[PDB]
């Protein structure tokens, strides 16, 4: 027999429940989304109202310092605390010196002195910001080797010609020596010297140690390996040649499996605005009093008016003192309470009867 | 010249004129895989894009056009895959001397290459049989890819040559066939097929004749194995011959679909030059970071003006969105067109017969006709005759009770009052005929009123006659023409030898020859010189020896009859006998005969416009004695046209015409003909539904319009135009009042039809789709048709009319005039025409259609091959367009404009993300969310919407019929609803971007441990998640019908984001993009930017849908508030009004 097959399916007989978005099931359904997120938006704010932070832009320390403890102006230091919402203390930096023997853009330890009027809770992470550099730029991005980030002895022909990402500029220097790190990503990192304990003056001297271990996910040692080169076949790239004078020795391989700030590095930040780890201290808290961290400027970003930066906070669940996202439920629940009073007032000064009123038949 | 070859090897390396490929000659292959393959290739996989803006025009005029036309023909290509790839074990690549079977290539096949058949399998050439592998070559053929013919047909091969079938002859042939080339004809073939003997050398003959013709599209079933060579393989034949002319009909959203994507590429390309002009702003400003720390020149214009081969290769990234969409629609449709096939209330149980779709993608023009072309006989009507009344020497005898209740509507109390006294007065007279052959189960069609009242006017009253009863003479006389001229042979079923069967082509002649042999006059045999009737059982033979034929341009058939000598010592004279339409027949008499225009003829068609208003369907006998002298005057100017190559156009006719000019009146018939059931429930399905049925019929005004009450088409509403005269237009220059016939056309549709609407000639505001308030139909003579279509600005009087009018009966149309009206109101409107019909008279009005339905079943199943679905009766018709056409239009009008609404939701925050890294060309998302979004993430749910989305039940598509009127008057589909989508889209893309970036724009950590994920691919892990589940669930929410089986596919839509990201990235394979899955789904800022960005996605639109669907609802709103409170819940389920079995409710 050709009678097709009658089975409920081929007859478009599927069980469904076929909504009718009647005023009696989406009103109801607007006032639940309105109490939902006008309280979400209230137990946001409340938990994103007490986080403190602390940010102090340190780029313009070689010129517009001097030698004595002079105070911050108030363009470059903000800080945030919630139990002293009236704070004007102002930062105290203090530039050591031209050392006399450098590159004479930036040099010298920026020696910063600060106060906190609180307790910076458990992990108290201490992030460096970096404004107006540009890090997601088309050629910048696609410059690294896959190959060497994972540690394999890689030819020439192998990070110059790769398709996608490879090391195109910078892959060799005069004499055959393929660069280790290359790519402008790696050639262009940030090196100033963060201290590894916050100075306590003034109270006691019981420094707060700052360690620079778990300062990346620890699954990153997957992917990062430490390489298998033959100190006589790498260089160093052209901007480390401050760190290596002589060369790649027997012993001075940077192992990159091991180094975590060139691993926070190597993810090139998507925007203009850049805060990557660099110093934390899970274990302890961090006390109220004047502490002093000293950073030796080596990075330099007068030439295209950057920024620099320190940003010492304790986070939070969803991430740190941004007050963009307890707004916005506050806002996706009185527009849901707008919106639901506005098809409200016009169905009871309005509305209709719910059979019969078809133009078939008018 | 056609040849064909054998004892060659037949090169294809020889420059000579020795082989085949040369003399253009066809291929059976009846590029695009190069262009899909370097798109692909200039978008990063590997390779390079192309250089320079070289192809901005030259990528988009390929692909609105040459990859457009290349997938919406994918109906052919599986068609194709119909022709190859149905391969089994062939005969192909052997050579001259290797006498065993051998694995080959189908479409390789040489003319010349013999292949022996096997079981199921389709003829790939022309073959050319010589032996059969059953007994008398008996070979009953199955043929579902020639014609809609799915029954037997005699397929006979020479006795002589049946007996050699060994395969050790094969080298017997060295020479080329003569035969015909390809004359685009259907079912004619008249070759000559010569070859030559084995043992001796020999040649012999073998004539091909309409038995043993062979085609192409030919599938030789119910015999093992033949071996014959073939003739012609490739495209140039006569089975594909015959089409080729259409352009296989594109749909009406199908043709406007370009203009949707044209817009598309229009809003890219300012995308892609305001970014690269700002692009080079930025590389002047010689501040930046990139003097330093990028190794970059002192300079401007990277490429040309900053970095435009980024710019070119997203352009032809979203070039691959376009060939998206049409290999969704092609799966839309198909998959929509094979659901038709698959329902069981459009299957015709009598002749096990399925809905069978022969054009799989034009199932949204279902939903927008508001014309359909009917045809009267054979569609509205069970084209099963009965012989009821007639006319002999004016007087009228015989009557009927059967369809007068359509006519007596008020005057009605004869329910069983006739019909009791009726079957009393035939069962106490009807046996007492002296005949042999009558079989009085089957005579019932004329019951005797008077003929001879079984006394036969015996002649001792007047042996010379001419003084009473001339009558008897006259109407034995008459049955007796009645019975001899016809189209009908004689057969022999093989249950009773002594009962005979009569089948014909034409059912009036079945129907007439059988009350011929009720009341004596048995039609008995067929010879093949004479013809055998028993005269009221006296044998005597008739030679017939020219029967002159019937197409329906023609509205008559004639016949010729030689009396045998019947006076001593003379050859008399002949006779003609011609029967056809009564408009015909009136304008060929005599002039000069005792019984001319007189009470004698004039009552004659006073009872068969009489015969019409009851409901019969009329015809005349008339006759006319050709001289013997003059006789042969005439047989030798068929010799130049009959015998000549012109027997089968118009030399034939007007040599045929020149007999016929003036004849004499021997009597009418009148004939029974019934309804197919539910017609009267389908025409009054489909007229409340808004759309404008015509009949365009051929026979006469006063039965079709009988048959338009009976139908339920008219109401009360009749308006009639008539020529009233027999004149044609024969001038040239002038004479505008002195002469009638289009004067009486022109005055009728002007002047008497300023009274009921108010119209004027040539104006712009004509296309109007609404249904007309006042009912009025118009019937016209079809005489007054060919002068209403004849000039221009009265072909617009006529379309003017006929717009504002629900019904139209057009009588006595020509088929030539049935195609004419229907591309008529076709082009010069911007409407939508259907044209359901059977029979071979009716093919140009289904081809000059938008659809083309065809009945099956009935004597035509040429009007199945040439149709685009193929119906079994005609009330399937209401079930096809109401519920799987009005379905099939709004599921259509849906998905397009979420097609491009899902597009510009991701692929438009490359463009947001191109202010932050100033247009340099940094991609925002990793590598195989652009590969996989419109291909795996979120491609399903438009294709469950086109597929599987139903607004109301199949029940109330049919109770509410005017659901339909929305796609009449075009409201689902237009330009601007197309708009309001990439409005929509435009919205959502800055939700899904910049709510990301807001947790961003501090640019702290976002993570709970402070280590932080601020890359370019983790940013877009945060936009296209929630853009995947913002237009998964913005297509839940615009649809209706959320089954089980659309909403857990729109479940798994939702979460393969969720598992490619968990997959994807947790292999080690993938560079800098590693735990993706554990760093941002483990992050609490994903889970809270997730459920407030797919709020204020859905939040504009479902607002406004809760203002659209409570203050200014659809009819379909409305219908589906009143179905949640059970005003439908008695109606059952699998529920058709059309059906006269099931009941009311
Ligand atoms: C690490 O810190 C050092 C400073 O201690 C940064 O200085 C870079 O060192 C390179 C060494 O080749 C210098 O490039 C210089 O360019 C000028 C003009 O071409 C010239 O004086 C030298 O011939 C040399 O080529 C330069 O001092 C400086 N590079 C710059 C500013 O682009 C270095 O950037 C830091 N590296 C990392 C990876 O953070
Ligand atoms: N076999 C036959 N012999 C003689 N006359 C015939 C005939 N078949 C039909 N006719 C007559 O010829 C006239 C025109 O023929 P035509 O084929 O156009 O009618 P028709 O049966 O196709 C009506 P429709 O258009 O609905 O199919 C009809 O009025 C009919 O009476
Ligand atoms: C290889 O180079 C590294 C550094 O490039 C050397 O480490 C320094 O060596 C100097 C002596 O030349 C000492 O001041 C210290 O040992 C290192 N300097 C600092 C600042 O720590 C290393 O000794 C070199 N090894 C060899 C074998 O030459
Ligand atoms: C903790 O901090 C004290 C800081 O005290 C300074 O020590 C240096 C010498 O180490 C001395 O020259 C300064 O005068 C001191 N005072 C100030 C105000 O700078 C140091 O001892 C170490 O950094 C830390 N001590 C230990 C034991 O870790
Ligand atoms: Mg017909």
């Amino acid at each position: 027999n050709r009678r097709p097959k009658e089975d409920a399916f081929t007859q478009q007989r599927l069980a469904a429940i076929n909504p009718v978005l009647t005023p009696r099931t989406v009103l109801p359904l607007y006032l639940l989304i309105a109490v939902v997120f006008v309280i979400v938006g209230g137990c946001i704010l409340a938990q994103n109202s007490k986080v403190d932070e602390v940010t102090i832009y340190y780029q313009d320390c070689m010129t517009n310092a001097t030698s004595s403890w002079s105070d911050i102006p108030s363009e470059h230091w903000q800080f945030v605390f919630h139990k002293y919402k009236t704070y004007n203390t102002a930062p105290q930096w203090r530039f050591v010196d031209d050392e006399s023997d450098d590159f004479t853009k930036q040099r010298g330890t920026c020696q910063i002195r600060f106060t906190t009027p609180s307790d910076m809770k458990n992990n108290v992470y201490l992030n460096y910001v970096l404004e107006k550099f540009a890090a997601n730029h088309r050629r910048y991005v696609l410059s690294f080797s896959e190959d060497q980030i994972r540690g394999e002895d890689a030819s020439y022909e192998t990070v110059h010609d790769a398709t996608g990402i490879n090391c195109k500029p910078l892959s060799k220097n005069a004499d055959g020596k393929i660069y280790y790190p290359c790519g402008l990503i790696a050639n262009s990192m940030f090196n100033d010297t963060f201290p590894l304990q916050l100075t306590n003056v003034g109270d006691t001297s019981n420094n707060y140690s700052l360690t620079n271990k778990g300062i990346n996910w620890e699954s990153d040692k997957k992917r990062y390996k430490k390489t298998k080169y033959n100190y006589t076949q790498i260089a160093p790239p052209p901007y480390w040649e401050k760190m290596y004078p002589d060369g790649y020795n027997e012993t001075n391989i940077p192992d990159i499996q091991d180094w975590e700030e060139f691993q926070n590095w190597m993810r090139p930040g998507a925007f203009d605005k850049i805060t990557k780890l660099i110093r934390i201290n899970k274990n302890d808290t961090l006390p109220a009093g004047e502490y002093q961290l000293d950073i030796g400027l080596h990075w330099p970003v007068l030439e295209f008016n950057g920024k620099k930066g320190i940003y010492l906070t304790h986070g939070s669940h969803l991430g740190g003192r941004n007050p963009f996202l307890g707004i916005v439920y506050l806002i996706g629940g009185c527009i849901c309470a707008a919106m639901a009073l506005i098809l409200l007032t016009f169905w009871l000064f309005g509305g209709r009867k719910i059979a019969d009123a078809s133009s078939l038949s008018w | 010249l056609r040849t064909v070859y054998y004892n060659m090897p037949l090169p294809k390396d020889m420059i000579d004129e020795e082989g085949n490929p040369i003399m253009q000659y066809p291929r059976n292959k009846i590029n695009v895989y190069f262009l899909v393959l370097i798109i692909l290739g200039a978008f990063q996989i590997f390779g390079v894009t192309n250089p320079g803006l070289s192809a901005v025009p030259l990528v988009v005029i390929v692909i609105i056009t040459a990859i457009k036309d290349a997938i919406e023909d994918s109906r052919r290509t599986v068609l194709d895959l119909e022709v190859n790839n149905t391969k089994t074990h062939i005969l192909e690549g052997v050579e001259n001397e290797d006498c065993k079977f051998a694995k080959n290539y189908w479409k390789g096949v040489k003319v010349g290459d013999i292949v022996r058949i096997h079981n199921n399998d389709e003829i790939p050439a022309d073959i050319i049989l010589l032996s059969t592998s059953d007994t008398d070559g008996a070979c009953y053929v199955e043929t579902k890819n020639l014609d809609g013919e799915t029954n037997l047909k005699v397929r006979q091969s020479l006795k002589c040559t049946n007996t050699i079938r060994t395969s050790k002859d094969i080298a017997r042939t060295k020479f080329w066939i003569e035969s015909e080339g390809p004359h685009s004809n259907l079912y004619t073939y008249q070759g000559n097929m010569k070859w030559r003997n084995l043992a001796d050398g020999e040649i012999r003959n073998e004539p091909i004749t309409i038995n043993n013709v062979l085609l192409r599209g030919c599938t030789l079933r119910n015999t093992k194995w033949a071996m014959g060579v073939v003739m012609f393989t490739g495209g140039d034949t006569k089975i594909m011959l015959n089409s080729g002319i259409t352009p296989t009909k594109k749909s009406r959203i199908s043709r406007e679909l370009n203009f949707s994507v044209v817009i598309n590429f229009v809003l890219l390309f300012i995308l892609c030059f305001v970014s690269g002009i700002a692009n080079g702003v930025y590389y002047d400003k010689k501040g930046r970071s990139r003097f330093s720390y990028e190794f970059g020149t002192i300079a401007g214009s990277a490429a040309t003006n900053g970095f435009v081969s980024f710019w070119v290769a997203v352009i032809l990234y979203q070039s691959l969105v376009p060939i998206s969409l049409y290999i969704s629609v092609e799966i839309i449709k198909t998959a929509q067109a094979a659901f038709i096939y698959g329902d069981v209330l459009l299957y015709n149980a009598k002749l096990d017969y399925p809905c069978t779709p022969k054009s799989w993608n034009i199932s949204d023009d279902l939903g927008q006709v508001e014309y359909i072309f009917s045809d009267k006989t054979g569609t509205l009507t069970q084209n099963v005759m009965e012989f009821k009344k007639c006319t002999i020497n004016g007087v009228s005898y015989g009557r009927a009770y059967t369809e007068a209740l359509a006519g007596l509507r008020k005057r009605q109390g004869i329910d069983v009052e006739t019909e009791g006294r009726r079957e009393k007065a035939e069962i106490a007279k009807d046996r007492d005929t002296m005949i042999d052959e009558l079989r009085a189960l089957s005579g019932n069609s004329q019951f005797y009123p008077e003929e001879v009242t079984f006394v036969s006017k015996e002649f001792v009253r007047d042996l010379k006659g001419a003084s009473g009863e001339v009558q008897q003479r006259c109407c034995e006389h008459f049955m007796l023409a009645l019975a001899l001229c016809h189209s009908v042979l004689v057969e022999a079923n093989p249950d009773n030898p002594k009962k005979l069967d009569l089948k014909a082509q034409s059912p009036d002649e079945a129907a007439l020859v059988a009350t011929a042999r009720d009341v004596g006059f048995s039609f008995v045999g067929k010879t093949k010189k004479g013809l055998i009737i028993e005269m009221q059982g006296i044998q005597k033979e008739f030679e017939i020896l020219n029967i002159l034929e019937f197409n329906s341009s023609r509205k008559r058939m004639s016949c010729i009859v030689k009396i045998p000598g019947l006076n001593p010592g003379d050859e008399p004279r002949a006779l003609l006998i011609c029967k056809g339409a009564d408009s015909i027949i009136y304008s060929r008499l005599s002039r000069q005969s005792g019984s001319n225009s007189e009470a004698i003829l004039e009552k004659t068609a006073l009872h068969l416009e009489q015969y019409a208003t009851e409901g019969l369907r009329t015809l005349c006998i008339a006759q006319r004695e050709l001289s013997w002298s003059e006789y042969e005057k005439w047989n030798e100017k068929y010799d130049i046209a009959a015998a000549s190559l012109a027997n089968r156009e118009d030399e034939l006719e007007v040599v045929a015409d020149s007999i016929e000019r003036e004849l004499i009146l021997l009597g009418g018939t009148a004939i029974e003909d019934r309804l197919q059931d539910g017609v009267p429930d389908c025409i009054e399905l489909l007229a409340e539904a808004g759309i404008k049925l015509w009949v365009l019929t051929g026979d006469k005004v006063e039965t079709a319009i009988n048959i338009g009450f009976s139908c339920n088409l008219l109401n009360n509403e009749m308006e009639l135009l008539v020529i009233k005269t027999t004149g044609d237009d024969v001038k040239e220059f002038g004479s505008e009042p002195s002469e009638i016939v289009d004067a009486l056309l022109s005055k009728y549709l002007k002047e008497y039809f300023n009274l009921t609407g108010s119209e004027e000639e040539i104006f712009e505001a004509k296309k109007d789709h609404e249904f007309p308030k006042g009912n009025y139909a118009i019937v016209i003579d079809g005489d007054a048709l060919k002068l209403a279509l004849y000039g221009e600005d009265i072909r617009r009087k006529f379309l003017l009319l006929c717009k504002n009018c629900r019904a139209v009966l057009c009588c006595r149309v020509s088929p030539s005039q049935k195609a004419a009206v229907v591309k008529l109101v076709k082009d010069s409107l911007d409407v939508m025409t259907l044209a359901i019909g059977d029979g071979s008279n009716d093919v140009a009005m289904i081809q000059s259609a938008d659809v083309g339905i065809g009945i099956a079943g009935e004597e035509g199943r040429q009007a199945v091959m040439c149709s685009d679905y193929a119906i079994g009766q005609f009330r399937y018709l209401a079930r096809l367009v109401l519920v799987h056409g009005r379905w099939s239009y709004k599921r259509l009008a849906e998905m397009i404009p979420e097609f491009f609404y899902k597009n510009m939701i991701f692929a438009l925050a490359l463009f947001w993300y191109g202010i932050y890294n100033d247009f340099d060309g940094s991609y925002l998302y990793e590598y195989t969310y652009m590969m996989f979004y419109n291909l795996a993430f979120t491609s399903l749910p438009v294709i469950f919407l086109g597929i599987l989305d139903q607004d109301v039940n199949d029940t109330i598509s049919l109770v509410v019929p005017q659901l339909y009127r929305v796609g009449i008057l075009r409201k689902e589909w237009n330009q601007r609803k197309f708009l309001w989508y990439m409005l929509d889209g435009l919205y959502q893309s800055i939700i899904c971007f910049f709510f990301p970036y807001l947790v961003y724009h501090k640019n702290m950590i976002v993570t709970s441990n402070g280590l932080g994920l601020d890359h370019r691919y983790f940013v877009g892990v945060y936009v296209t998640t929630i853009a995947v589940i913002s237009c998964n669930t913005y297509v839940l929410l615009h649809q209706y019908r959320w089954d089980w089986f659309s909403g857990l596919f729109i479940a798994l839509s939702c979460l393969v984001v969720f598992a490619w990201t968990g997959i994807w990235s947790s292999a080690i394979a993938s560079r800098e993009f590693f735990k993706a899955a554990a760093r941002i789904y483990g992050a609490p800022s994903f889970w809270a930017v997730f459920f407030v960005a797919v709020l204020f996605c859905l939040l504009p639109r479902f607002t406004y849908d809760s203002f659209q669907k409570f203050f200014y609802p659809t009819d379909v709103e409305i219908v589906r508030e009143m179905w949640q409170h059970g005003h439908f819940d008695h109606y059952p389920p699998g529920y058709d009004p059309t059906d006269p079995n099931r009941p009311k409710v």
